C-alpha cells in the first residue's frame, strides 16, 4: 500500500 | 517514516473477471539488468494512482479508504474477503499500491509494495505474519497455502484492478526479455503499470499466483517476473  | 498507517480496501474477489482483454504475449523487449538480483527500465516513472478515483463506497479523502467488515460481536482479525485496492499515508504521503489478495483465511501478496511493513485499518492495527525478499511474497495470518503456480509455458490472465474502475483481467501468454544472461522468461505485457499484488490467475480460477517484481518498460508497457505459489515451506513442526 504506496506505489505500484 | 513509515509502518505506522497502511489500510486495507476491498474492490473485488481474487478470481477471473469476465473483462478479459487479449494485451499480453509480448515478444523480446530489453530491460536492464541491475547486478543480476533487481531488474528495471533505467526511466523515472510516476503512476501512484488506483484506490479513491470516485465516490465508489471506499473512501475518504483525508486520510485513507476501507472496504473492511471486521465485526465487534465475533471477529479478532481482519477479513474482506478478495482483490483489495490498498493504501497508506507513509513514505511519500497518502498513496495506494492496489492489490491486496486474500483468499479462504490468508492474505498473501508481494514485498516490493514495503519492506516488510505492519496493515491496519485506518488508526486499527494488524500484524502480518511473513515477509521474503527472495521470491518477492509476503504473508498474513499464517504460511501461505493455495496448489497453482504459473510459469512461462501456459497462457494465464492477470487481475490488474484499475483506477476508480473495474478489476482489468487481462489475458496474459508467456514473454520474454533480453539479458545480460541471455534471456529471462516472466509475464511481458503491453499495458499501462498494473496493480502492485496483481493475482496471477486462470479463466478457470486456476494457479491464483502472484505477478513477480518488475517495471514500466518502453516508458509505455509493463513486464514483470512470474511469482507463484510452491507452498509455505514448513520444516518446523506448527506447535510440537
Amino acid at each position: 500500500l504506496k506505489r505500484x | 517514516g513509515s509502518a505506522a498507517d497502511l489500510e486495507l480496501e476491498r474492490a473485488a474477489d481474487v478470481k477471473w473477471e469476465d473483462q478479459a482483454e487479449i494485451s499480453g504475449s509480448s515478444p523480446i523487449l530489453s530491460i536492464t539488468i541491475s547486478e543480476d538480483g533487481s531488474m528495471s527500465i533505467k526511466n523515472e516513472e510516476e503512476e501512484q494512482t488506483l484506490g479513491g478515483g470516485g465516490s465508489g463506497g471506499g473512501g475518504e479523502f483525508a486520510g485513507v479508504l476501507w472496504d473492511v467488515p471486521s465485526p465487534p460481536p465475533v471477529g479478532k482479525a481482519e477479513l474482506e474477503d478478495g482483490a483489495y485496492r490498498i493504501k497508506q499515508k507513509g513514505i511519500l504521503g497518502y498513496s495506494q499500491i492496489g492489490a491486496g489478495v486474500y483468499k479462504e483465511g490468508t492474505f498473501h501478496t508481494m514485498w516490493h509494495v514495503t519492506r516488510g511493513a505492519v496493515l491496519m485499518h485506518k488508526g486499527k492495527r494488524i500484524e502480518p505474519s511473513w515477509a521474503d525478499v527472495k521470491k518477492d511474497l509476503i504473508s498474513y495470518g499464517g504460511g501461505w497455502k493455495l496448489e497453482g503456480e504459473w510459469k512461462e509455458g501456459e497462457e494465464v490472465q492477470v487481475l490488474a484492478l484499475e483506477p476508480g474502475k473495474n478489476p482489468r483481467a487481462v489475458q496474459t501468454k508467456p514473454g520474454l526479455f533480453k539479458t545480460n544472461a541471455g534471456t529471462i522468461g516472466a509475464v511481458s505485457l503491453d499495458f499501462s503499470p498494473g496493480t502492485s499484488g496483481s493475482p496471477i490467475i486462470d479463466k478457470k480460477g486456476k494457479v491464483v499466483g502472484l505477478y513477480g517484481n518488475g517495471v514500466v518498460t518502453r516508458s509505455g508497457a509493463y513486464v514483470s517476473a512470474i511469482a507463484q505459489t510452491e507452498k509455505s515451506i514448513e520444516d518446523n513442526p506448527e506447535i510440537e
